Protein backbone atom coordinates (compact mmCIF):
# COMPACT_ATOMS: atom_id res chain seq x y z
CA UNK A 1 0.00 0.00 0.00
CA UNK A 2 2.65 2.55 1.03
CA UNK A 3 4.67 1.63 -2.04
CA UNK A 4 1.60 2.35 -4.17
CA UNK A 5 1.43 5.81 -2.62
CA UNK A 6 5.12 6.07 -3.49
CA UNK A 7 4.23 5.15 -7.07
CA UNK A 8 1.55 7.85 -7.17
CA UNK A 9 3.89 10.55 -5.88
CA UNK A 10 6.53 9.63 -8.49
CA UNK A 11 4.05 9.76 -11.37
CA UNK A 12 2.64 13.04 -10.06
CA UNK A 13 6.17 14.46 -10.02
CA UNK A 14 6.55 13.39 -13.66
CA UNK A 15 3.24 15.06 -14.54
CA UNK A 16 4.52 18.14 -12.74
CA UNK A 17 7.51 18.16 -15.07
CA UNK A 18 5.34 17.77 -18.17
CA UNK A 19 2.63 20.20 -17.06
CA UNK A 20 -0.56 20.89 -19.02
CA UNK A 21 -1.44 18.45 -21.79
CA UNK A 22 -1.40 20.37 -25.10
CA UNK A 23 -4.83 20.34 -26.73
CA UNK A 24 -4.36 19.45 -30.39
CA UNK A 25 -6.35 21.83 -32.56
CA UNK A 26 -8.51 20.41 -35.33
CA UNK A 27 -10.66 23.43 -36.17
CA UNK A 28 -7.94 25.25 -38.01
CA UNK A 29 -6.99 27.67 -40.74
CA UNK A 30 -6.06 24.55 -42.72
CA UNK A 31 -8.18 24.60 -45.82
CA UNK A 32 -8.28 21.43 -47.88
CA UNK A 33 -5.98 22.31 -50.78
CA UNK A 34 -5.46 20.84 -54.21
CA UNK A 35 -2.33 18.71 -54.55
CA UNK A 36 -1.43 20.90 -57.51
CA UNK A 37 -2.01 23.91 -55.28
CA UNK A 38 -0.15 22.36 -52.33
CA UNK A 39 3.01 21.66 -54.34
CA UNK A 40 3.61 24.97 -56.09
CA UNK A 41 7.22 26.03 -56.57
CA UNK A 42 6.27 29.61 -55.67
CA UNK A 43 4.91 28.25 -52.38
CA UNK A 44 8.44 27.22 -51.32
CA UNK A 45 10.19 30.16 -53.02
CA UNK A 46 8.13 32.71 -51.08
CA UNK A 47 8.65 30.71 -47.87
CA UNK A 48 12.44 30.63 -48.07
CA UNK A 49 12.42 34.21 -49.38
CA UNK B 1 -42.98 34.62 -50.76
CA UNK B 2 -45.82 32.10 -50.87
CA UNK B 3 -43.62 29.03 -50.56
CA UNK B 4 -40.49 28.01 -52.42
CA UNK B 5 -38.05 26.56 -49.84
CA UNK B 6 -35.80 27.33 -46.96
CA UNK B 7 -32.19 27.96 -47.97
CA UNK B 8 -29.40 27.63 -45.40
CA UNK B 9 -25.73 28.51 -45.52
CA UNK B 10 -23.57 26.13 -43.52
CA UNK B 11 -19.92 27.23 -43.30
CA UNK B 12 -17.59 24.27 -43.62
CA UNK B 13 -14.68 26.48 -42.60
CA UNK B 14 -12.39 29.04 -44.18
CA UNK B 15 -13.73 29.88 -47.68
CA UNK B 16 -15.77 26.64 -47.77
CA UNK B 17 -19.56 26.71 -47.60
CA UNK B 18 -22.53 24.45 -48.19
CA UNK B 19 -26.16 25.05 -49.14
CA UNK B 20 -28.95 22.90 -47.75
CA UNK B 21 -32.40 23.42 -49.25
CA UNK B 22 -35.74 21.66 -49.63
CA UNK B 23 -37.98 23.02 -52.37
CA UNK B 24 -41.73 22.58 -51.99
CA UNK B 25 -43.30 22.60 -55.48
CA UNK B 26 -41.21 20.47 -57.85
CA UNK B 27 -43.52 19.82 -60.79
CA UNK B 28 -42.87 22.23 -63.62
CA UNK B 29 -39.42 22.50 -65.23
CA UNK B 30 -35.79 21.90 -64.23
CA UNK B 31 -32.79 21.03 -66.40
CA UNK B 32 -29.39 21.50 -64.69
CA UNK B 33 -30.52 24.06 -62.14
CA UNK B 34 -28.49 27.08 -61.05
CA UNK B 35 -27.57 28.93 -57.85
CA UNK B 36 -27.47 32.72 -57.80
CA UNK B 37 -25.22 35.07 -55.84
CA UNK B 38 -25.59 38.83 -55.10
CA UNK B 39 -28.96 38.60 -56.98
CA UNK B 40 -27.43 39.28 -60.41
CA UNK B 41 -24.19 37.33 -60.97
CA UNK B 42 -22.13 34.19 -60.20
CA UNK B 43 -23.89 31.06 -61.27
CA UNK B 44 -22.25 29.20 -58.40
CA UNK B 45 -22.92 25.54 -59.23
CA UNK B 46 -24.37 24.30 -62.51
CA UNK B 47 -23.35 20.65 -62.26
CA UNK B 48 -26.56 18.80 -61.32
CA UNK B 49 -28.13 16.32 -63.69
CA UNK B 50 -30.91 16.05 -61.14
CA UNK B 51 -34.26 17.71 -60.46
CA UNK B 52 -34.95 18.26 -56.73
CA UNK B 53 -38.04 16.71 -55.18
CA UNK B 54 -40.87 17.81 -52.93
CA UNK B 55 -40.15 18.05 -49.21
CA UNK B 56 -36.71 16.48 -49.39
CA UNK B 57 -33.43 17.67 -47.89
CA UNK B 58 -30.58 18.38 -50.29
CA UNK B 59 -26.99 19.58 -50.05
CA UNK B 60 -24.58 21.21 -52.50
CA UNK B 61 -21.17 22.76 -51.76
CA UNK B 62 -19.79 26.09 -52.93
CA UNK B 63 -16.55 27.92 -52.14
CA UNK B 64 -16.92 31.64 -51.43
CA UNK B 65 -15.25 34.37 -49.40
CA UNK B 66 -16.30 35.66 -46.00
CA UNK B 67 -15.52 39.22 -47.14
CA UNK B 68 -18.57 39.51 -49.40
CA UNK B 69 -20.45 37.51 -46.75
CA UNK B 70 -19.66 40.36 -44.33
CA UNK B 71 -21.87 42.50 -46.55
CA UNK B 72 -25.40 41.44 -47.46
CA UNK B 73 -24.94 38.88 -50.25
CA UNK B 74 -28.17 37.90 -52.01
CA UNK B 75 -27.79 34.20 -52.77
CA UNK B 76 -30.50 32.80 -55.03
CA UNK B 77 -31.35 29.44 -56.54
CA UNK B 78 -32.56 28.96 -60.11
CA UNK B 79 -34.46 25.84 -61.15
CA UNK B 80 -33.54 26.17 -64.80
CA UNK B 81 -36.28 26.55 -67.38
CA UNK B 82 -34.89 24.45 -70.26
CA UNK B 83 -33.60 26.63 -73.08
CA UNK B 84 -33.99 30.17 -71.53
CA UNK B 85 -33.42 30.74 -67.79
CA UNK B 86 -31.78 33.50 -65.82
CA UNK B 87 -34.53 34.53 -63.37
CA UNK B 88 -37.65 33.72 -65.47
CA UNK B 89 -38.60 30.59 -63.50
CA UNK B 90 -40.23 30.25 -60.11
CA UNK B 91 -37.30 32.09 -58.55
CA UNK B 92 -36.37 32.62 -54.91
CA UNK B 93 -33.33 33.90 -53.02
CA UNK B 94 -32.02 35.07 -49.65
CA UNK B 95 -29.34 37.46 -48.46
CA UNK B 96 -26.91 36.44 -45.74
CA UNK B 97 -24.99 38.52 -43.22
CA UNK B 98 -22.08 37.68 -40.92
CA UNK B 99 -20.56 39.86 -38.20
CA UNK B 100 -18.25 38.30 -35.61
CA UNK B 101 -18.32 38.25 -31.80
CA UNK B 102 -22.01 38.80 -31.08
CA UNK B 103 -24.69 37.23 -28.81
CA UNK B 104 -22.75 34.33 -27.24
CA UNK B 105 -25.48 33.04 -24.97
CA UNK B 106 -28.24 31.42 -27.01
CA UNK B 107 -25.93 28.79 -28.49
CA UNK B 108 -24.39 27.94 -25.15
CA UNK B 109 -27.56 26.66 -23.48
CA UNK B 110 -27.72 23.95 -26.13
CA UNK B 111 -24.12 23.10 -25.26
CA UNK B 112 -25.18 22.99 -21.61
CA UNK B 113 -28.01 20.57 -22.37
CA UNK B 114 -25.90 18.24 -24.47
CA UNK B 115 -22.97 18.28 -22.01
CA UNK B 116 -25.12 17.51 -18.96
CA UNK B 117 -26.87 14.81 -20.98
CA UNK B 118 -23.55 13.42 -22.22
CA UNK B 119 -22.02 13.17 -18.76
CA UNK B 120 -25.24 11.59 -17.51
CA UNK B 121 -25.86 9.08 -20.29
CA UNK B 122 -22.24 7.91 -20.31
CA UNK B 123 -22.09 8.39 -24.08
CA UNK B 124 -19.43 10.63 -25.61
CA UNK B 125 -20.42 14.31 -26.18
CA UNK B 126 -20.14 13.82 -29.93
CA UNK B 127 -22.49 10.85 -30.03
CA UNK B 128 -25.12 12.50 -27.83
CA UNK B 129 -25.54 15.49 -30.14
CA UNK B 130 -25.30 12.97 -32.97
CA UNK B 131 -28.30 11.19 -31.41
CA UNK B 132 -30.46 14.30 -30.96
CA UNK B 133 -33.20 15.15 -33.45
CA UNK B 134 -33.80 18.82 -34.28
CA UNK B 135 -36.84 20.25 -36.05
CA UNK B 136 -37.56 24.00 -36.09
CA UNK B 137 -40.81 23.57 -34.14
CA UNK B 138 -39.62 20.53 -32.15
CA UNK B 139 -40.06 21.21 -28.46
CA UNK B 140 -37.14 20.25 -26.25
CA UNK B 141 -39.58 18.12 -24.25
CA UNK B 142 -40.11 15.98 -27.35
CA UNK B 143 -36.37 15.95 -28.04
CA UNK B 144 -35.73 14.77 -24.47
CA UNK B 145 -38.45 12.16 -24.91
CA UNK B 146 -36.88 10.93 -28.14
Amino acid sequence: RDTLNEAKMWYMQALGLLGDKPVSIFSNGWENPSLSNAADKTQAKQFHD
Amino acid sequence: EKQADYIDLIPQGGNQFLVNFSVKKTKKDATHFSIGYNKSFNNLADKNGFVPLAGEHYSIPVTLDAKILEKKTKIGITRKKPEPASDENHYTSATFTIHPNAEPGIWLLRLNKTLRLAKVSGMTPHETQHALIHVRNDSSEYELRR
